[PDB]
């Protein structure tokens, strides 16, 4: 039907590519009579977002309302929403402001955004925590809102997932810290995993603290959501390089397929809905002046061109697209990871260091562990498809598997291990007391020189991709010649196997 | 050197004393060259037009505080919202006066609003101190609204986090319906008699008919409500000798106006003497920059502390709510408000008035009650629980074993096969033999009906994901005594840490280990130990019942994912259907408790048991949390355990052999 497509942008978008998103788009028109208005407004006062609706609505009776924002302010959605509620048309919030995620909607109003909220985001960032083993962590709460369901979501997870997490008690605040009763909880603190909610302003202040304290080393992590994360430009020099964020701003998608994809929730809401009751365009005539057939409630059940673009109770998407990134040693939001449906897809399974998070860190503690896979010394096994979490026992590594030979790319696929040299391997942990790097080789076996090239474990030690190989290996003279053995603890022959 | 103030009020006496205490804010303040207007509007019917008016005239007129004093409007909608979100879009505060919803405590969504009434939940903290006086600790929760629902959740969490209580039970759903009696009548079979409502005046008048109809307001029924429940046809509806409460000068609006006149003009005053002063711009054309000094006012506005005023301390929290309110507790005696009450910010004290009670005398009625009927539910053990169809119409054959002793039966209620095999046919049949016995001893000693009825499936219960939002839950007959439905399960429950972490346990009436079940070269097995059990194969068939507590400890050993690997492929929903299957000769092995087995070897020769006797534990009674059903039940059990009562029930089924 009649839907108006008005857009507030800065940067130089055109509107001729809103005129042509209507001819070839929708080439099933179960509507006869399907119009689109395509508007750019400058200013960003709610003032023109009230004339431009008294505009619209009463421009030949649209029913369609879609919005992208610009700017930085989260109220042009709840006007957004409060226009929903006044005039009854379900309007669309696309991009920034517009697509800033609110606490909680209301019947009477119909209006809904294409983002990803802080529940969902924590329940990404939990799988991540999951899928790393970092099960010992802890949680910081400022008196920015929005704060008591954001402990609670993660007390009912923490309480309905199968890891068991070891939290610390949360850290609260009241005011601007004193740094000295809020000092007492941040000495508290001893674990890796960081967890924090607040706005920006008071995360240079927390992470000024936090470099002051000794909390930016490399054992400790900071994880934050998309909230306190602002502008891609606006970087203060206090970030750790390193800092983990998750939000659902893909540069991949343009703001035009997000809209184009909006049309077709549109359109086949109007379609489906068409089908089942005939009186379906019904608006409000004009603002000045003293409903029971709703798409409120109907397209939860939506599916445009196979993207799973399907609605929540609360109006967001079920399967929104979250993106994860890390800040690199350049100052920039690198582009890391993206999300499925359900499951999370790495593009770094690899887990880089970052180790040098300032200038003045020397530190030298990892160690790069790799070894061969052997029946009574490392049994390699899947991940447990019930938990997808490696049992305590066993312990999580890589393998990179090819797909075809036709290509070099592969993937890393993580599996679990035990047996007697992750045994071996753990109990070292235990007394030595440092961090390892667990992996697998996929070049082959133990080693052979073919033309002063090695290959194998020896390949990846004597050429210094590795630090030790603490998996089984025979010894023999030019191998004691290119490294240095450790004393024998298992004595291990040879053998001749008869009936 | 002004200070404008927008404000939205309608009568001119109001606007008069506005502008008289406008006037008036300037005198003790000295001859300090600052100014004070005040710009008034009034209200159009409508509300889209009206947030145009009032947000265009104060872009134009520059204020810096807005106020919305209108109590009596006919919309119950009651938002201020639009004005208040235009603010925040410069962040501006708009002072709330009328409302107390909870959706404006969220300051996430208005960003720059303040107030200086609270919401109703911390009304709840009120009630708390109910339970600081008249010692009550469980409770039956029902809220209509959804959107101060989980606010009301929460603040509750946060008032049993220090009792560290559970609250008995919780209602959340749309209000507008009418057929809620059926949750009415499940909070009526709880212990507790404990109503806390939070709807509005048209769901609390609904649940007042609902309870006078069904007769719900009787003796020791708790009733608590507040200022909305007694208002319009709810207190009509009201029984006589409710509980309510009472905001004093909540509706008067006088003095409230002189209060904020007070308030906003010391933080005016507190503002002038500091640097950085910023101008809200022409916003209405062209202008989009936003105040700088937004959170700068605003945490000149968190730590205003205040001596004036009619009210008393008016104080702001870390949400801007009002510290130390004054508040009435009210009582209907004859259709007629007494007051019985007064608080403090901390503490409640009654007056001289008495308090007269719906049902017996002026003291508090302890609605606490415990269950004379206890709701049994069990699993059909084998030689333990003995379950007979009836002979003609739901009655016992009244048999007599060999001993002289009569059997004494029970008319239970249980399904009859699977849920793929029997959709549904549950018929009362009668269950006797050991833990009936039991009950028929605990029946004996301390005076309690009861209520024997079977779970749905053949399994304990495990601990698994449900489908949906990856929440774990719990089946069997720990889900049918989590739910409710159950009481007290009478049942050879396996003790282990895990079910020791959600209930409480009781002392073990049964102490026994494991045991192969084998049929009868090495014929035996002798334990765990035997290296062919270490690495199988497709010979030696061992496996357990699906879902039992023996696959728990199994999985806790994490030295044993082999045969935890193993048994999965074979598990069988009872222990009959593997008595069974080892009778045809296709099991090999069958870990089980010791007794048991050692009464099917007493009745059938060919059933051998194993050597060893590993897990050394003890099999007790199924129960709840904190409860005074926990200390003389088990004083009747060690009583049981003191005398021969034990050596009676060996010869009842253990002692007799054939």
């Amino acid at each position: 039907l009649n839907i108006a497509v008005l857009l507030g942008h800065s940067h130089d978008v055109t509107e001729r590519e809103l005129r042509n998103l209507w001819g070839p788009e929708q080439a099933t028109g179960l509507p006869l009579d399907v119009n689109v208005v395509a508007l750019l407004m400058n200013r960003t006062d709610p003032k023109s977002l009230i004339t431009h609706v008294c505009d619209l609505m009463s421009g030949a009776r649209i029913h369609g309302l879609v919005f992208g924002d610009d700017t930085d302010q989260e109220a042009v959605a709840q006007m957004l929403d409060f226009i929903s509620s006044q005039t009854f048309i379900p309007i669309l919030g696309i991009h920034g402001g517009a697509s800033m995620i609110m606490a909680d909607k209301d019947p009477t109003s119909t209006f809904f955004q294409f983002g990803a909220s802080i529940q969902q985001q924590a329940t990404v960032m939990l799988k991540i925590m999951q899928d790393y083993d970092w099960h010992v962590f802890s949680l910081v709460t400022t008196i920015f809102p929005g704060y008591r369901d954001f402990i609670s979501f993660i007390k009912t997870t923490v309480d309905n997932s199968f890891v068991g997490w070891d939290m610390q008690n949360v850290i609260t605040l009241d005011t601007s810290f004193e740094d000295a009763k809020t000092q007492v909880q941040l000495k508290k603190i001893h674990s890796s995993v960081i967890l924090l909610y607040c706005s920006k302003d008071e995360a240079v202040l927390i992470l000024s603290e936090a470099r002051s304290l000794g909390l930016t080393g490399y054992d400790f992590f900071w994880i934050v959501p998309s909230l306190v994360s602002g502008n891609t430009e606006l970087i203060p020099k206090e970030f750790p390089s390193g800092l983990i964020s998750v939000s659902y701003d893909d540069w991949d998608y343009s703001l035009e397929a997000r809209v184009r994809d909006g049309l077709g929730i549109l359109t086949t809401a109007a379609s489906s809905m068409l089908e089942k009751f005939s009186y379906i365009p019904e608006a409000k005539a004009s603002c000045y002046g003293q409903p029971l057939h709703t798409l409120h409630q109907f397209m939860v059940n939506v599916t445009w061109d196979g993207k799973d673009l399907s609605f929540t109770e609360e109006g967001y998407q079920v399967h929104p697209r979250l993106v994860v990134i890390v800040l690199n040693k350049d100052r920039e939001w690198e582009k890391v990871g993206k999300w499925e449906n359900q499951t999370l897809s790495l593009r770094h399974a690899v887990w880089p260091r970052y180790k040098s998070f300032s200038d003045c860190e020397p530190d030298d503690n990892h160690l790069s562990i790799v070894t061969l896979e052997e029946a009574p010394f490392v049994i390699v096994e899947d991940i447990d498809p019930l938990t997808e979490t490696c049992v305590r026992n066993t312990v999580p590594c890589r393998k990179f598997v090819k797909i075809n030979n036709s290509t070099n790319e592969g993937m890393n696929v993580k599996k679990c291990c035990k047996g007697f040299c992750i045994d071996i391997l753990k109990k070292l942990s235990r007394t030595v007391k440092f961090t390892y790097d667990l992996y697998l080789v996929t070049n082959g076996k133990h080693g052979k020189k073919v033309n002063n090239v090695w290959n194998g474990m020896i390949g990846e030690v004597v050429y210094q991709r590795a630090v030790m190989a603490v998996g089984s290996l025979t010894i023999n003279e030019e191998r004691s010649e290119v490294v240095d053995f450790s004393v024998p603890f298992v004595e291990t022959g040879i053998s001749v196997m008869v009936s | 050197k002004i200070v404008n103030i927008g404000a939205v009020l309608s009568t001119r006496k109001h606007e008069q004393m506005f502008r008289e205490a406008v006037n008036q804010a300037n005198k003790r303040h000295g001859s300090w060259k600052i100014q004070l207007n005040a710009t008034s509007v009034t209200h159009k019917p409508n509300a889209i037009q009206m947030a145009l008016s009032v947000c265009e005239d104060l872009i134009s007129s520059q204020v810096y505080a807005i106020l919305v004093s209108h109590p009596p409007t006919p919309n119950d909608h009651f938002t201020p919202t639009p004005v208040s979100y235009t603010a925040g879009f410069y962040r501006i505060p708009v002072l709330g006066l009328t409302t107390r919803m909870s959706i404006y405590s969220d300051k996430s969504i208005h960003l720059s609003f303040l107030r200086t009434v609270p919401p109703y939940s911390h009304q709840s903290s009120v009630w708390f101190e109910m339970m600081r006086v008249y010692n009550w600790n469980h409770i039956i929760l029902l809220v209509s609204d959804d959107h101060e629902g989980r606010a009301a959740q929460k603040r509750l969490e946060t008032l049993l986090e220090e009792r560290e209580s559970k609250a008995e039970k919780v209602l959340q759903f749309d209000p507008g319906t009418k057929n809620v009696t059926a949750l009415l009548m499940e909070a009526r079979e709880l212990e507790a008699r404990v109503i806390i409502l939070s709807a509005s005046e048209d769901d609390a008048a609904t649940v007042y008919r609902a309870a006078a109809m069904l007769n719900m307001t009787g003796s020791g029924y708790v009733w608590l409500v507040g200022e909305r429940e007694i208002s319009g046809n709810a207190l009509r509806y009201a029984p006589d000798g409710i509980i309510g409460l009472q905001l004093i000068n909540g509706k008067n609006e006088s003095a409230h106006i002189s209060d904020a006149v007070g308030v906003v003009a010391q933080a005016v005053h507190e503002l002038l003497e500091k640097e950085n002063i910023t101008d809200p711009p022409r916003g209405c054309v062209g202008n989009t920059n936003i105040w700088k000094t937004g959170p700068l006012f605003k945490r000149v506005l968190m730590s205003s502390k205040y001596a004036d005023g009619v009210t008393g301390r008016v104080e702001f929290n870390e949400d801007g709510d009002r510290k130390f309110a004054n508040y009435s507790i009210m009582n209907l005696q004859n259709r007629k408000l007494v007051q019985v009450g007064i608080y403090n910010g901390t503490h409640v004290i009654p007056n001289d008035r008495k308090i007269i009670w719906p049902g017996g005398e002026t003291e508090k009625p302890r609605g606490y009650q415990m269950s004379t009927r206890l709701k049994i539910v069990t699993i059909h053990q084998e030689p333990f629980v003995y379950v007979k169809p009836t002979m003609s119409d739901g009655t016992c054959k009244e048999e007599f074993t060999v001993n002289g002793d009569p059997v004494k039966k029970v008319i239970c209620t249980g399904p009859n096969d699977t849920s793929p095999g029997s959709p549904r046919h549950t018929v009362p049949q009668c269950c006797y033999g050991f833990c009936i016995d039991l009950l028929i001893k605990l029946a004996r000693t301390m005076n309690f009906t009861y209520e024997v009825h079977l779970v749905a499936d053949g399994k304990f219960g495990t601990q698994e994901r449900v489908n949906n939002s990856n929440k774990k839950e719990w089946n069997g007959m720990m889900g049918e005594l989590l739910s409710g439905q159950a009481d007290m399960i009478v049942a050879p429950l396996t003790i282990n840490n895990e079910r020791a972490q959600y209930i409480e346990f009781s002392k073990p009436f049964k102490y026994q280990g494991l045991t192969i079940l084998v049929k009868k070269p090495e014929e035996r097995i002798t334990g765990i130990n035997d290296p062919r059990l270490r690495n199988p194969s497709d010979k030696f068939i061992y496996a357990t019942v699906k879902q039992s507590s023996v696959d728990i400890y199994f999985r806790r050993q994490v030295e044993l994912s082999t045969m935890y690997r193993h048994m999965e492929k074979h598990n069988y929903e009872s222990a009959a259907e593997a008595i069974q299957a080892v009778r045809d000769n296709k099991l090999h092995a069958f870990i089980w408790d010791s007794a048991v087995l050692e009464f099917e070897a007493s009745q059938k020769c060919d059933l051998v048991t194993t050597g060893e006797l590993f897990f050394r534990s003890g099999f007790g009674i199924g129960m709840r949390k904190d409860s005074p059903w926990k200390q003389n039940v088990s004083l009747s059990i060690l009583k049981s355990h003191e005398n021969g009562f034990m050596e009676d029930l060996d010869k009842t089924w253990v002692r007799y052999q054939e």
